[PDB]
């Protein structure tokens, strides 16, 4: 089925520009939307006119026109009709609810069979994070739960308040949320949006370049989310490619994809809940992959109550990329989320006991009570998810004792 | 037809001595050439000078009611007849 | 049949000039009246190696002279000569004989009454050139001065001089000053009494569409309504047949039109299926319509070469469920497969939707409220009372339309 991309905020718009440039390069679509000389299926991400032009399905949302202007000028094939221009931002989103609801309904009507909503946004984006938090609520309300949502939220490197307020709605409404940290991205680079764009583009490779299996997003996601509570994913990318000293075999890709240094978020000891590895090359040797799967299963520490299966998808490289060597992406579901969530909660508590900057949000007695109850609910939800991820680790998870 | 008659008589009776004095391969080739030429000219007449497609289109235009204005004019003018 | 166009008032003349230039462009008739040779048909395929003949009906609007010169069937009525001078200069094809030259509604109405014989002679002269006349088209503004009074008097004169034996449309433009509400109600009274089908255009909603001039949109809608008449097809091809499909009773005669704006921008509609869904949007209707509306009749226009039937069928099926039909009207959505003029180089589709919904309750309510506020020889006040009662007579009727 078709997918709709939502871009919110300055960071979201920049990441989306890199993402769409990568996708258009992979499908050979020119900057003006004209084709270049089919077995691939860009229709899932591009709308095809009866004049042979490809335009992205994405929707651009931002508080200021400079970022949107740069993005549109860089890629002229964006449709201008889809362009629209913390608590203050969220209340502003309430005012524009009708316009945005109709704007999204236009894209849904334009496609034939909708599958999922992609969202590119930054949790630490301030006002834009507020408008994206409202976007999740309105979409989930109007379209129910038949269509799932995927959020490629960028985590932060007064900010604690914003991170908690955005994470409350991220937990409530998102169906499968990727976690990216600028710290680990710049550590890997030792710009940064080119890693996120690459990971997001590769995550959907089996859909755009069909093969024997994994033809739908339901199959890709369902392998990684045993419970709707544990919805945060850790993504790992192998950087050593296109150099002379590349990984010599896909088997070494499978073994060295699990290194903790390549993960896109700060990690000690972790337990894996689910696994799925992407291998993308013109030709793939099966016996190497079998040996690598066996070693990966014998090496990785799974939680007791999970089936303990490692899945390797055999992605196909784009014809428009000339004979490049193998590359691969790893997406995992770990219990390492407790560390980052604990860090966020510690910062939030430290800055909530001290009334440092709450004057910018508490306007009156009723506003004080409103913000206090909202903050308490967000804190309780985050603690609930931490406790759930902690109870997953132990062996008595399925016991009623 | 006369031009064709002369052209292919100059092959059956001048180049060769009739259908009997012709090996099966050459006889089949001759019949194939005649078939292609004849159907080429039949097309060039029927869908050429006759304009078969245009008249089929006009059949559909008039019999299948397409030009509704003409029929409305007939009915309004002949509403008493 | 034949159609006679009448333009009254400055706004009416401004709209009519562009309406006639649009029609002339579609039919390849130059501004000097000279005709252009007809290009060969596109779907009339022919074998290939590898002047007066036509298949349209332009003469339904233009009078074809013996010298192969076209001339519109238009009559221009107003008092200020500047607009008429501009219109004639832009289009020399207009017949000078057809031009007639001379704030309070009463003054204009009395002027029309006093000089009714000359205008009537002009109408009869135009009719005499027409064989088997079909309908009249009126382009006038409900409020604005000359247009209101003169158009109302011409409405009455035409209605009663021919015994109402031909239907009479009305492309009225509603206003977006102390005298304006009086003029609006006074003209709407005669619109109720005489007009057979009224196309309500609201200037504020036209400005709302534009910012995404205002007369160009009106001209486009008016010149696209009659597309089946000028390019005959399987259905309709008659102005009475189109109107009769949207007016269930004489009272529910007020129609409104929706326009798809993006006929030229390179991000135009992908296909017919997309445009069928986009036409129902309330942000491109020419009249402000709320969410409580209900539709009495549906009609969609499609203008393009070799439209895909699968897309149209699927679009009709999807759009039928979305539309909220009035309980006592069967769910029916109709699509007109118009033919694009071969003279136009643009290959993009255009589509105009004409609807008969119940949103008129709010519009006439606003007009009535403004009139009531402003009210707070004696003959004129009696006419005001009569107009108030006549307007209420269809206010309550459109409200009752909700009920089985």
């Amino acid at each position: 089925g078709e997918t709709i991309t939502l871009q919110v905020g300055q960071c979201g718009n920049q990441v989306g520009l890199q993402y769409w440039q990568q996708l258009a390069t992979e499908h050979g679509i020119q900057s003006d939307g004209s084709s270049t000389p089919r077995n691939d299926h860009p229709e899932l991400f591009f709308t095809l006119s009866d004049s042979n032009t490809y335009t992205p399905r994405s929707i651009l949302i931002d508080m200021e026109p400079s970022v949107i202007a740069k993005s549109t000028s860089a890629l002229p094939m964006f449709n201008p009709r889809n362009v629209h221009l913390w608590i203050n931002g969220y209340k502003y989103g309430t005012e524009e609810e009708e316009t945005l609801l109709n704007l999204i309904d236009r894209e849904v009507d334009k496609c034939d069979n909708l599958s999922n909503f992609q969202l590119f946004h930054s949790v630490a984006g301030g006002t834009g994070s507020g408008v994206g938090s409202k976007m999740l609520e309105v979409i989930s309300d109007r379209y129910g739960h038949k269509k799932l949502l995927n959020t490629f939220s960028i985590f932060p490197s007064v900010q604690p308040y914003n991170t908690i307020l955005t994470l409350k709605r991220l937990i409530d409404y998102s169906d499968a949320t990727f976690v990216f940290h600028n710290d680990s991205l710049n550590r890997i680079e030792n710009g940064a949006n080119k890693l996120i764009a690459l990971v997001s583009a590769s995550v959907s490779n089996p859909l755009r370049f069909p093969g024997y299996m994994y033809s739908s997003m339901e199959s890709i996601v369902s392998n990684l989310i045993p419970t709707p509570d544990l919805k945060f994913l850790t993504s790992s990318i192998a950087p050593f490619s296109t150099q002379k000293h590349n990984y010599l075999n896909e088997y070494d890709m499978l073994l060295e994809l699990s290194n903790d240094r390549y993960k896109t978020n700060r990690v000690g000891d972790t337990s894996y809940i689910s696994m799925l590895n992407y291998l993308i090359g013109d030709n793939l040797d099966q016996r190497e992959i079998r040996k690598g799967i066996l070693k990966s299963q014998q090496r990785i520490s799974f939680v007791p109550w999970v089936a303990r299966s490692v899945l390797v998808v055999h992605g196909k490289k784009s014809p428009y990329l000339k004979n490049t060597n193998l590359e691969g992406i790893q997406v995992t579901n770990n219990t390492s989320m407790i560390d980052v969530f604990t860090k966020i909660l510690k910062q939030f508590d430290l800055l909530i006991k001290r009334k440092a900057y709450l004057n910018r949000y508490y306007s009156s007695v009723e506003e004080e009570n409103e913000v206090m109850e909202m903050f308490n609910e967000s804190r309780e939800s985050v603690k609930s998810i931490i406790d759930e991820y902690k109870a997953c680790k132990e062996i008595t998870y399925l016991d009623d004792d | 037809v006369n031009q064709y008659n002369v052209k292919y008589s100059a092959i059956l009776f001048n180049n060769h001595q009739g259908l009997a004095s012709m090996t099966t391969n050459e006889m089949i080739k001759l019949i194939d050439s005649q078939y292609n030429e004849i159907l080429t000219f039949l097309t060039q007449i029927i869908q050429g000078n006759n304009k078969l497609f245009t008249h089929v289109y006009n059949f559909k235009r008039f019999y299948f009611m397409e030009t509704n204005d003409f029929i409305d004019a007939i009915m309004v003018k002949g509403k008493d007849v």
